[PDB]
Parts: structure tokens; sequence; C-alpha cells
């Protein structure tokens, strides 16, 4: 913020200008947008099954 | 009648050593990284005061 490219400048989600993530201030932030190609299968009827996704940190430096 | 040896003649004076010759006090800082980072940063000082007529210092 103390600089002349980054004087009042946001940082948002792609294509939702709504959901502003960062805002005047240094906190290094990565974004991870997720898109589903699928298939339901033929006749089946379901309600509530969840879709989980675990993040296993390898390295760092 | 007396027969001096002539020895009978000194002076004095005295030494000490009261004081080690070198003073180390310390002002170290911190190393503060997140889990498995990398990086680099000052840790601070340590002032090594020199005492009576010490002109050259080894150290380990
Ligand atoms: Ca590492
Ligand atoms: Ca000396």
């Amino acid at each position: 913020p103390d600089k002349t490219g980054y004087t009042n400048t946001s940082i948002w989600v792609p294509g939702e200008p709504d959901k502003i993530i960062v805002y005047n201030e240094t906190k290094p932030v990565a974004i991870l947008n997720f898109k589903a190609f699928y298939e339901a299968k033929e006749g089946m009827l379901f309600d509530s099954l969840p879709v989980i996704f675990n993040f296993q940190v390898l390295q760092v430096g | 009648t007396t027969q001096s040896p002539l020895n009978s003649f000194y002076a004095t004076g005295t030494a000490q050593a009261v004081s080690e010759p070198i003073d180390v006090e310390s002002h170290l800082g911190s190393i503060t990284p997140a889990a498995g980072a990398q990086g680099s940063d000052d840790i601070g000082y340590a002032i090594v005061w020199i005492k009576d007529q010490v002109n050259d210092v080894k150290l380990k």
C-alpha cells in the first residue's frame, strides 16, 4: 500500500468483483477456482452427499 | 667492631591483574519463520568491551 502501483487497490475472485479478498494490506494469498465436468448416472436420485477435497503440503520455501 | 654484609637495601612495588581481558554483553533477537520456510534475518549484536592495554584479541 505504500507504493505507487498499489495506492488503493483490491484483490477479488475472477469474474466476481463483489467478493473482495484483500484491501489495502499486505497479505500473500492464492485463489484456487473450481469447475466441474460431470455425468450423472442414469436414474439415480440423490439429495445431499458431499464432495470432499483434501490438501496436503509437500514442500515449502 | 661491625662488619656489614651491605645487603640490607630494598625497593618494592606491586602488580595486579583483577579483570578479564574482555566483557561480552548480548542483545540478540529472534528467528520467527513459518513451518518449513526459507529466509534470512538480522539477529542483533553483541558488545565486546576491551580492557586495560589490550590491543589484539583472538576468540573462538
Ligand atoms: Ca522446506
Ligand atoms: Ca596491549
